[PDB]
């Protein structure tokens, strides 16, 4: 990708906002990887939708790129499993166990076992270490704290956490110019489309 | 930091 | 003279297209409502990806909109169901049955009915109205087939089913042309603030 | 068997309750079909032990034999169904209504289907026949009455169901005797005693 | 209970056995706790009849009776989630491991933490300690050998296991006796035995 | 409907 | 098209 | 013997 081609992705985030395109602004985001949507990112880990919240991280860097990454998926995947836990659905708990969480046992054994056992306590709270945990809503602003710093330091992040400085509608500022440009080779004094070039 | 707790 | 902001919106929609964001391609269409994407439905409708191919639906019509429209999201819903009781999996096809289906029951009360007793059917191919109906695979082609027909005859679809005639890349040249408007007046660094030499 | 043989089964019946061996007792009030339990019978309903229920009665009698037995089943396993509904899990009372109450829909094609369709309301009790329908415990109770009626006018049920009035321990009392006879003219019950 | 009783109670298991009433002899058994039936026991494990399994063996010992009891109950229950999984339902191998295994944790914490780590494996198979187990039938077999090990070295069933030799039908023989002490008291030549006979 | 079936009596 | 339908 | 293995 040029920085031209970076720069008009860019453009085209701004007047997908401005027309209020919201999910469209996101879909963006991910899939071009250039700009990192904090304020959407705490808005959906609030929210507790971990499959997009995933899936927008995805769009940045895979899970063991490296450690602020991984320790960043594993707070996601370790919040959901307690969630689980948490509505004593057990059978969902197990679920996420070995899909999400067991990638990080390779790395670490023993996290994991003591991971696993919270399957058999009537609360993960008589565990000492997440003894002081409350309720889903302050849980998930605790680790959403941790998860920002882990962004924020992350080395495939870092230039990706401020939007350019632009003026507001940028791309309808150009496209006027290009109208500008074409009539500019005519021959006297109506645009039709900007499907095909303007003529007189 | 980085190591993989089991914490808040 | 929003025809402008429409067209811009088209091509956009070739830009991300072209340069394959797949993912945010659709969701313009969705929700700009501007253009439907038959082969991207069908891709789904096959996968069997049903909340996305609700969602993207969304973008265009309503359940109710219209007769054409409301048989679009039974038949839908409709395979939906079988799906689940062809998994064996009773409590998600009873899940289907109250949410997605119940608002079919009030104009056809009895089909309803009839749908609902599929629950008790070891194989719901006893019923002979489903007798023919085979693979997973070959019902969501049947239906689809049908969905198809229900989308180009529905009037809430005219003229979103083609999309414009467009030289490649046309935002490109576009933008191309404004890079041309501003060094003319010279004697490129940036499309964010307007060049200079 | 004898009268004699249906006697000696009241006798023990008694002496397995003295001893309180509970569960005993009421198996053999199902495999022998001599006594039919109402108190024992009424207490499992309102526990809602529906698999014990049904292998109770399966002693005395089958689902067919007869329109009153008939009923009885049908009405048990109907307010299995609803229970089942009622907790929300739509995925029991659907496994139910197949494999428990399908058997009823043959003579009653449409109340099998008016069954079925239960499923979808939110509360069943938007069904205006089921509208006054109360707390779990109250329908078992309500129904209790109706399965009591059924089964006194059930004409395999009803010369089973009073007990005959004994002394207590007559079990032991005639065991008793057997060693008077064996004496004339402890050690064992299991060979005769005798003498020098 | 006097051994008149207890006599007695077996006189009734070879009634109730000969008049075929199949359920009502076990749960005497049970309940008396007097005779435990191996034959019946085996059918049940091969059965994989679990919930029977441990109401019959709760009439003669509790899960922590002593060290042979309670490998007993743990063989059993360990069997149980085993096909839980084996089977792939996880929501039932996570209950059973609470409601019932979780007891033998207080005895060997390390055990239960490696039973438990079975939920995450593709097959509990891929442990080198079960990488044997191969069928549900045939396990429940040799799990069963070592059941009825467990219970005839058990010195709480010691004096359980052999059904004491009786003549065919002897409480019939007993109360036909009766009959005869009744009638030779009346002078001179049976309808009830709720009452005595009379002339 | 004393042996008749319905839902419930 | 396969059923049961609600027509068109 | 009387030990809690898996399984034998
Ligand atoms: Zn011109
Ligand atoms: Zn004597």
């Amino acid at each position: 990708m040029s920085s031209l081609s970076r720069e008009l992705v860019f453009l085209i985030l701004q007047f997908l906002d401005e027309e209020k395109f919201k999910e469209t602004v996101h879909k963006l985001e991910q899939e071009s990887g250039f700009f990192f949507n904090m304020k959407y990112f705490e808005e959906k880990v609030h929210a507790g939708e971990w499959d997009e919240v995933e899936k927008y991280l995805s769009g940045f860097t895979k899970v063991d790129d490296n450690r602020y990454s991984m320790k960043i998926f594993f707070e996601i995947r370790k919040q959901k499993y307690l969630e689980a836990l948490d509505r004593h659905d057990r059978a969902k708990a197990v679920d996420i166990l070995v899909k999400d969480l067991k990638v990080f046992s390779t790395f670490n054994e023993e996290l994991y076992k003591e991971i696993t056992q919270l399957l058999t306590l009537e609360n993960f709270r008589e565990n000492e270490q997440l003894s002081k945990y409350g309720d889903t809503k302050s849980a998930r602003s605790i680790m959403l704290i941790e998860l920002k710093k882990l962004i924020e330091a992350n080395p495939l992040f870092r230039e990706k956490l401020v939007f350019p400085t632009l003026k507001a509608s940028r791309l309808r500022t150009l496209i006027n110019q290009s109208l500008n440009w074409q009539h500019q080779l005519c021959k006297n004094p109506d645009i039709k489309t900007l499907f095909t070039d303007h003529t007189c | 930091e980085l190591r993989l707790g089991l914490p808040g």
